[PDB]
């Protein structure tokens, strides 16, 4: 699933 | 140039609207992000994650709390409300206007926005953390136990409420402890959000990306697949671009919007 920020 | 944008809106069927930070902030919504934006000691970034929630529940309640009661008196700006007026008024002619906002606060409900899609969740949203229902809210205060808390003063003193006392779940089998319904640092997006986003954003015919750029978290995700089927993208934000350097229209989205909609 997509990572809020790509994980920043 | 306006005009040129305005010969795509013309003709354009299926608009793709993804609104991000800026048109919140222009309703002087608290973002909590860059220098400048505290809460207390704390930033988004410490407060915002199943660990601060984990560890310390009441603060971050507390926190969630201020941000909620801070909209009775935020109101939608007129770029919410032209982009409103606009899904409304294409509705009437069978062209479709859809909504995808990074923001949590509600003011694209607020401003009479109907088809939205909100990809970061929302503060006026609970999720039970033992039986995961999803429940609207807006009760001010969420509990009593939180009555006038949130105070956002570096040196307040904290809450300290019980866990018990914080806001619970409705159905009395579960007495569930609840969280705002809001995609924390480190969570995943809803799956099934992210296949109508793909969805719409696939039969978008163009495509405006409001207070945020395309470069960036979340936008990218997304005009890229609009771009690659050459559909035309317009940003509206107070980025500039240099000299030299689809549409861009610099300046305020409540000033720039509303011009371009009409
Ligand atoms: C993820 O975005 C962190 C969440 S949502 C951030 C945000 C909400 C509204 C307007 C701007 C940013 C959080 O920090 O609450
Ligand atoms: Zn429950």
């Amino acid at each position: 699933x997509v990572l809020k920020e790509y994980g920043v | 140039d306006l005009t040129a944008f305005r010969e795509h809106f013309a003709k354009a069927k299926h608009i793709a609207i993804i609104t991000g930070a800026g048109v919140s902030a222009e309703s002087g919504v608290p973002t909590f992000r860059g220098p400048g934006g505290f809460w207390r000691k704390w930033q988004a970034q410490d407060l915002a994650t199943p660990e601060a929630f984990s560890r310390d529940p009441s603060l971050v309640w507390e926190f969630y709390h201020y941000r909620r009661e801070v909209m009775r008196s935020k109101m939608p700006n007129p770029a919410h409300l032209a982009i409103a007026e606009c899904e409304a008024r294409l509705g009437q002619q069978g062209r479709s206007v859809v909504i995808i906002t990074q923001n949590i606060d509600e003011l694209h409900h607020r401003a009479g926005s109907k088809h939205v899609y909100e990809i970061h969740g929302s503060l006026f949203k609970t999720r039970c953390m033992s039986c995961g229902e999803v429940k609207a809210n807006h009760k001010s205060p969420i509990c009593p136990a939180l009555d006038g808390k949130g105070a956002p003063d570096p040196n307040t003193k904290e809450a300290r409420i019980p866990v018990e006392l914080l806001p619970r779940c409705e159905r009395k089998s579960c007495n569930g402890l609840l969280r705002p319904h809001v995609v924390w640092f480190g969570e995943t997006l809803d799956s099934d959000i992210l296949t109508a986003v793909e969805r719409e954003l696939e039969k978008c015919d163009l495509c405006l990306v409001v207070g945020t750029s395309s470069i960036v978290y979340p936008a990218a995700m997304f005009a890229p697949q609009v771009a690659s089927r050459g559909v035309p993208v317009a940003e509206f934000n107070m980025e500039c671009t240099p000299a030299t350097q689809k549409y861009h229209f610099e300046g305020p989205c409540g000033s720039t919007l509303p011009p371009a909609l009409e």
